[PDB]
Parts: structure tokens; C-alpha cells; sequence
């Protein structure tokens, strides 16, 4: 436990958020390319 | 249909043919493309967006205070450039723009040690001198009073304000107390998707006559928990049932498959009902607000805003008589765009389908060896019967007929005549918006006045937004916040006078307006004798200095 | 955009070579420069514009 | 070829050897007052204002960070004048200052 | 369509051990990191101009890809969201704390070239000019082929 | 940097001096400006990281 | 209209120039009052009137 | 041809019960009215944009 917070984010939550947000960015990057 | 015409989609797309082109020039996009930059510039030419002017002689302090607060709020809490761009683009593209005005407030409770002071009667002249200096510092400079006077003398001044008798306080101990620190206290202005908001159809063309208005937005549990007392029945809500994918009616750019893992931060669609209802059943209609998520009613109360009207503003691009909505320019230009695209496709097909670069050779002109010599690229000898100059044919592009160019020119001219927009002309109407600046003896071509009318239509909505925000600030903001922003004494507005906008006038401020006002002030100072009255001259000089953005000089001249 | 070709000017192989987009050989009796026709838009009369 | 070039210039609004002088007229009192520019200049002016807004945001962020991280002696060395202190409570709301491109 | 309304933002960058050791107190679990596993070549997602086969001999100066998470989280679980920052390399979380900057917002600024209504991003001029460029190139190619293929 | 009120002149001058010194010394202004403008024009959107 | 106010201001200035400034102080103060009113300066006009 | 010489003028408008109840003294026999009988759809003569 890195911090003393009552509720800690943990790495799985961040990875899930990144995986969820990835599809829109991947589709968007095609236009820039 | 208008958006499809703008973006070349739906019926606007040309049919797909294997051997022919599918190109279409963008006429409506181009006409709106100059219109955007023509309209956007007046609202961003100066650092100050809003101008507040007194109606009578007594209103100067209030006008200055409200102008300072409004300008600070718009400069700090909002991205002015993006808001202006979105506003103008929506108005031009859709023909009607709906603006939602609201208030955002969030407070956090904190515990801090607070010293305890015991009063003692004022003794000797030193205490009286210190108290007088503190009062003088508070009157002259609030910020210096807050930063330098220190807590004990501040308590003494507070007791002097409460009770006429002067007292001296000495610290005894520290006691923990609960203090609320507000993170955000600022109005919010947001453009609305036309599909989201539904207005009463029986309004008879007037927004004020509308009985009710319904708007749907995206919200999360944290936003509702920001104001716990406002909302009820939060536990009964099922978040999964109310989702953007679940409701096809709501139009949003959020991806269907996107869902935030944390339940607190997940977004759910909610509805609000702004309208008039007979609450007591005696035939008296009063404004109300109601919010429900899914099938659960969470919030029900009266209208909080002082104005008592629906917080929506509509601005039409091209008005329709006895109608609420407006019209864009695509209606007139769809046919011309289609014809121009057809002509261009015809020309491109004509050029593309022709054979280019091929060479034709008559039979028998050259035998095998001479034909090979010609093919490699060296000298040859031919039969005199056939002349290579004429018989050898090299294909080229066919010549374009004049009809296509003439019809393209006719369509372009008709489009420019109907719309009133030319490619590389116009757009300078914003420099002449100021009344005193250029309205007097201001001559502009016929094409400028239509843009002038559109600019005035936008400025009316901007003034309405400013008036609404001023009305909300009159109640929601506290005294200390306004004192901090303005560094001057506070002016109070009575609650009964809030319904009717007296003492104030809000209009868009431009650079040329300030210059013309400075010239008028200089002329007025020249006309009046400088030695007639020193106070009038000092006030005029301070007013001139303020328009030039030198506040220290103006303050020095005022208190001279 | 339509193209019309006279009969007998090009045999099968030369016609295919012309259609694909490469060099060909034609019978000297007929001149492809005049015989091959690419249709175009008709010219607009001046009466319509004048009126 | 001429038609394609003209269509591209009309859509974009940029010509080969014309324009580009919008930046000299950005100054409000400098040239915004009674300043007349052709239709093509205002699009460039709008884009320039869009860039200047981001520059102002960057400057405000850097000022806010300097208000906390930099010490007194460093600022005194840079400015060679008396130090002015800003309270931590006022840091959240940008009062007393306005940042713009010069 | 509003950057301020965004809940979170994630950015990936290249860093070395010396940069992390500059502030020892900020970062933890540096020993558990496997430097070879986290490399620019190992992660196709990261876009950089660094050559794939380039590698610095010194372990201290070797570059590894890292991720950061700037967003709002309910740290105490009572329904209050506050800004935070989290940094992880590979599968190990090295840094976790609150937002250090006084402003309290994500340190990102977006500027659009041509704004799109109710949208974050902007558009360039290539969208309008691609077809014109193609047609002009075709015409030029036709002219050059006509001149070149002729016998002179 | 310009003052909003009359008391803000000293703070505005100090902040302007410090910001100008930092941007002149610690950064290559020309390269940053060129990259910023080029990216904004080419991609249509520019993201700046401040730290 | 805007030009009406400007022309009225010019006419008032012409009348003030034609009449001697020192013949009557009340007339001059009043004329200055309407001149200030047409320029949208209520405070200046009120100060001139009650002087 | 003169509006002032007109003897009478008749205008038809849409109203609700609340508007009539705003000033109770002016209006009488409000109970006898049937709201369903008098409707915009019922009267073709009235021209309005209401659905």
C-alpha cells in the first residue's frame, strides 16, 4: 500500500480505464495519419 | 438535412459509378466558412467582453462593480475563444442557438484552530490610535487591512462594528471550529444540442410565452452529491438502467461502449422540467423545476433564479415571421451545389475517360526493320505513299466546351447573389459596430448591412446572457468575494428590485467604442472651462485614464 | 463521356490493345483522329442568356 | 489546373504572394481601433487569437507554479527589488493579474 | 467536448533511472522494476523517433517507457473527488500522491486549428484539398506523359 | 502582464520580469514556437505538457 | 438615430459659440447639460445642472 | 379607406384560463364555458402554428 488513503485506486483500475479509452483514440488517430 | 448538405452526406453524396467520378465541390461550406470569421472577430477584439453603463447619475459605482465582476468571471472561469467559436458556428450551421445558463457551487467543510480573544476596555491613547489607523487602513485599502492588520486588531474592529464602544482583545486559547471553504462559486454557460431541448410548440413564436421546456443532459453521482440537500431518492436509482446507450433519444458524442469502472464517476442521463404550474390549485401559476432519472423523481422545488424565467436563450440566424426558429443558407444553395457538382463531374469524366499518350500507326507505312528503328528512337525511311506527319496520331485531352464553364459561373453568381457573400470581399462590419464610434456618418456597402443585422442579433443574446449572469451574481455572490475582486466598497441591491432590471444596461464592448468615448470626453473637457471646477476636471481625467487601462493613474487622480 | 468507333477500322487484337491503353495499328483507309468521337456538352445559345 | 488551384485558394483562403500581415495589427490600441483589413486577414487573425489563448493559459500555469516553487532570494536576484508575497488561498482563483502576448 | 470536464488523462513518455533518482522521495519500488522488459521496442503503442536497435550501454542512462495518470478519484470513499497523480512502469506502481500543482487542473492545453462545434479536436486544410491535389496531379501526369512518350 | 487594480502594479512587474527571464534563459523560444505552430497547422490540434 | 444626436450636439455647440459665454452663466450651464446628455454622461450633466 | 373611420374591428386570439383568472373582475360566466368545444382544431377560421 503506497498511500494511507482509505480507498486506493490500484493498478487494475487504471489499466481498465486505459483499455476502455483506447478504442476512441485508435479510431481518431487514423484521421491524423 | 441542412447538416447533410453542409457535410456532403445522405442525399448530397453523388451516386457511385465504377467508371465515373464522385466529386462534389462544397459551396455551402465555403459560404459559411467566410461567415464564421466575419462574425467571430467583433467578440474577441478586446480584453473586456462586456460593457455596463449607468442609467442615471447614481448608478456609476454599481455599473463599475458589476462590469469588473462580470469581466473577471468571463476571463477566469470560461474559455472565451472556444465558447465564441462554438456559439457562432452553431448559430450559422443550425440557424438557431440555444444557450443554457446555470450556477455551480461546491463547499467543503474543514476544521482549523481559531484563537479565543477576551475583550478589555480601551486604555491610553495608543490603543485608540491603533484602532483609528486600522479603521483608516480598512477604508482606504481592504487588501492591506486583510494582510497586515493581524487577527486581534481585526477582532477589535469587528466588535467596534457590532458595538459602538471600543474594546481591546487579548488572546487566551485556541479552539477548533468548523469552517466551510467553497472551491467553486461561478456561473456556467453551455451551448445546447437542438435535439436535446424540447420547447412548448404552442408558444406562438415567443420563447417567453412558452409554458414549459425540457432538457436532457449527462450527469454523474458526484455532481448530484455535490448538493445533497437538493436531491432525494438517490438510493432507489439504478444506474445501469439509465445509460446513454439505453436511451436513443439523447444525442451525444460519447462512445456507446465506453463505461467508467468507478460507480461514482459513471455518467447517467437525466431530465429536467422548467415551467409554470399551479402548485396550490387556486389558478395561480408559478415557475418550478423538476428533475427525474429514469422513472424516479429526485428533485422538486421552485425556481431558484431571481429572474423567474426559463434559463434558455434563442438566437435565429435568419428570422421567420411569427416563428421561433431560424433558417440557414443551405436551403437556397442545395440546388446550386447539386448542379455545380454535376457539371464538375461531367468535365472530370470527359477528361478522364479519354485516351492520352497512345500512338496510332497506319499499316504498311514502315516495314519490319524501319518500324523497329522508329520504335527504338533512331532515323527511319518511309514509303512515300503515306505521310507520317498526318497519319501518325498522338492522342490528347479533348477540348472543354464553354457551356460547362458558363453554367458553373452562373450557379456561382446566383449563389453569391442569394447569400450575399463574396469570396475575398467584406467582413469589416465589426469595426463599425460601435454607435458613437462609426454609426455616426458611417457609410457601408449594401452587403455589409446584412452582416451588421446578424451581429446585432448575436449581441442581443449576449446581452441577455450578461443580464441573467448579473442577476444571479446579485444573489449568490457574497460581500467578501466582490470586495476581493474589486478592492472597493460593496454596493447592495434590494431583492424586490431584482425582478425588474433598473439602473443597468449591458452591451458588447469594442476597441473603437473606448477610443470614441475618450475623444468625446476630451471634447467635453475642452468645451468646459478647465478652471470652472476642479472636481469635474479630475473626474473627467480619471474616466479618460480608465479607458486607457491605467488604473493606478485613475485612482491617483480621483483621490487627489 | 461516350466513345464511338467505326466498324472495321481495328481488328480484334488492335481493338483490345486500344481498349487496354497501349499502342495500336489501324487500317489506313479510316483516320482515327476524325472517326473516333468523344461526345461533349452542347453549346448554349445566346438567346437564353439574353432573355 | 487553374480551376483546381482557384477552388483550393477559395476553400483555404490563402494565396501565393498575398497576406500574412495580420500579426502586425494584433495590438488592440495599436491597430484594432479604426483598423481595416481584407476578408482573408480575419481568418488568420482568428487562428492567431486561438494560439494566443493557449499561450496565455501556459503563462498563467507557469506563473501559478512559480508562485509556490520559487523562493524569495531567487526572485530578489532576478528582479533586484523587494519581494511581494501572494497568499496560498488566492492561488486557486487568478486575481490581480492578466497575461497576454506582447 | 470540454477539456475541463474530462475525468482523466494518460500520457506516456521515455525516462531513465537518473531522472527517477533525482527525486528519491517521490518514487518507490525502483528495485522491483525490470528495465529490459519495459523498452520502446517492446511496446508498439508508444510512438517515438528513437531507433529500435539503439541501446545505451550504461544501465543508469538507459531509457524506459513510463505512464502517468492525471485524474480525479474518490480517495476517502465518501463521494468527494480530488485530483491525483499515479505513475507506473510495466506492471509496477512506483508513484502515488495528490496533485502537486496549485491550480488543481490537468497540465494539458489543447488548441484547435479549425474548431468543430461541440467537439474537442480540430481539422486541418488537407480534408478540403485532397481531391483537388489528386486531380491536379493527374492532369500534370497526363501532360508529362504526353510530352515524354512522343518522338523528338 | 498587466495589473487589474491599482495595487497590482508591483506584482505584475515582478511576475513579468521572472517569466520573461525564465523563457529567455531556460528555453529555446524559436524552436518551441516553430514546433508549436507547425504541429497545430499539420494535425489541427496541439497538446502542451507543463511541468 | 445616432446621427441626429451628433447633429444636435453640433447645433448646440454653434449656439454656444454664437452667444457670449459671459452674458449668462445659467444658459451656458444648461446648454452644457444637454450637450453632456447627448453624449451619454448622466453624472456630468447632473453635476453641471446643480452647480 | 380610413382606419379611423372604421366602425368595428374583430380579432381572434388564443388564451388560457389562467390569463382570464389574472383579472377576475373583468370576466364573467367562466364556469359556463366548455374548453373542449372551443379549440384551435375545432375552429378552421383561426390561423395558427400550433399543432
Amino acid at each position: 500500500k503506497l498511500t494511507s488513503w482509505k480507498n486506493e485506486l490500484s493498478l487494475q483500475a487504471l489499466k481498465a480505464d486505459l483499455d476502455a479509452a483506447k478504442p476512441s483514440h485508435t479510431a481518431m488517430m487514423i484521421k491524423v495519419k | 438535412e441542412w447538416n447533410d448538405l453542409m457535410r456532403i452526406e445522405g442525399k448530397a453524396k453523388p451516386p457511385k459509378v465504377k467508371g465515373r467520378s464522385q466529386v462534389q465541390p462544397k459551396l455551402v461550406r465555403r459560404q459559411a466558412e467566410w461567415r464564421y470569421s466575419a462574425l467571430t472577430e467583433p467578440f474577441l477584439g478586446s480584453n473586456k467582453l462586456f460593457k455596463v453603463t449607468p442609467v442615471t447619475w447614481e448608478d456609476v459605482q454599481g455599473a463599475r462593480q458589476n462590469e469588473l465582476v462580470l469581466n473577471y468571471q468571463f476571463r477566469t472561469k470560461l474559455n472565451r475563444v472556444s465558447f465564441i467559436d462554438n456559439y457562432v458556428r452553431s448559430v450559422v450551421d443550425d440557424g438557431t442557438g440555444i444557450v443554457r445558463v446555470g450556477w455551480n457551487r461546491e463547499i467543503r467543510k474543514e476544521k482549523q484552530e481559531v484563537p479565543v480573544f477576551s475583550l478589555f476596555p480601551i486604555q491610553t491613547q495608543e490603543q485608540a490610535d491603533a484602532l483609528q489607523q486600522a479603521l483608516q487602513l480598512r477604508t482606504d485599502n481592504p487588501r492591506g487591512y486583510e494582510e497586515n492588520v493581524d487577527e486581534a486588531i481585526k477582532e477589535s474592529v469587528r466588535f467596534f462594528d457590532e458595538t459602538g464602544q471600543a474594546t481591546y482583545a487579548v488572546q487566551t486559547g485556541t479552539t477548533t471550529t468548523e469552517v466551510e471553504v467553497p472551491l467553486a462559486n461561478h456561473p456556467t454557460v453551455e451551448m445546447l444540442n437542438p435535439e436535446n431541448i424540447i420547447i412548448d410548440p404552442s408558444c406562438q413564436g415567443d420563447i417567453n410565452k412558452a409554458m414549459f421546456a425540457i432538457v436532457s443532459f449527462e450527469t454523474c453521482k458526484a455532481d448530484l452529491l455535490k448538493e445533497k440537500d437538493r436531491y432525494h431518492n438517490l438510493n432507489k436509482i439504478d444506474w445501469q438502467s439509465s445509460a446513454p446507450v439505453n436511451e436513443p433519444d439523447h444525442a451525444t458524442t460519447t462512445p456507446q461502449e465506453f463505461q467508467i469502472s468507478d460507480p461514482m464517476r459513471k455518467r447517467v442521463v437525466a431530465y429536467e422540467y422548467w415551467g409554470f404550474w399551479d402548485i396550490e390549485g387556486n389558478g395561480v401559476l408559478e415557475p418550478i423545476v423538476a428533475t427525474w432519472i429514469g422513472s424516479t423523481l429526485i428533485r422538486l422545488e421552485k425556481n431558484p433564479y431571481p429572474d423567474g424565467k426559463l434559463p434558455f436563450v434563442l438566437i435565429p440566424y435568419m428570422p421567420v415571421k411569427r416563428d421561433m426558429y431560424g433558417e440557414p443558407d443551405a436551403e437556397l444553395l442545395g440546388d446550386n451545389q447539386a448542379v455545380l457538382g454535376a457539371v464538375m463531374r461531367g468535365m472530370i469524366d470527359l477528361l478522364g475517360r479519354s485516351a492520352n499518350g497512345q500512338r496510332g500507326m497506319p499499316k504498311g507505312m514502315l516495314d519490319a526493320l524501319n518500324s523497329r528503328r522508329y520504335r527504338e528512337g533512331e532515323d527511319y525511311e518511309y514509303n512515300p505513299t503515306q505521310n507520317p506527319a498526318q497519319m501518325i496520331i498522338e492522342h490528347k485531352f479533348p477540348e472543354l466546351p464553354q457551356s460547362a464553364l458558363t453554367m458553373a459561373t452562373l450557379q456561382n453568381q446566383e449563389a453569391e447573389s442569394l447569400t450575399g457573400v463574396k469570396a475575398f470581399a467584406g467582413g469589416v462590419t465589426g469595426e463599425s459596430y460601435g454607435d458613437v464610434a462609426a454609426g455616426i456618418r458611417g457609410v457601408l456597402d449594401a452587403a455589409s448591412k446584412r452582416e451588421m443585422a446578424i451581429l446585432r442579433r448575436l449581441a442581443k443574446g449576449m446581452s441577455e446572457i450578461g443580464n441573467k449572469i448579473i442577476a444571479m451574481n446579485a444573489v449568490f455572490l457574497a460581500e467578501h468575494e466582490v470586495v476581493r475582486i474589486t478592492n472597493e466598497e460593496f454596493v447592495t441591491i434590494k431583492r424586490e428590485d431584482l425582478k425588474g432590471n433598473f439602473d443597468l444596461e449591458v452591451d458588447i464592448s469594442t476597441a473603437e467604442v473606448d477610443n470614441q468615448k475618450s475623444q468625446d470626453l476630451g471634447f467635453m473637457l475642452q468645451t468646459i472651462g478647465p478652471n470652472v471646477d476642479q472636481q469635474i476636471t479630475l473626474n473627467i481625467l480619471a474616466e479618460i485614464a480608465d479607458l486607457k487601462r491605467m488604473p493606478k493613474l485613475a485612482h491617483d487622480l480621483r483621490t487627489w
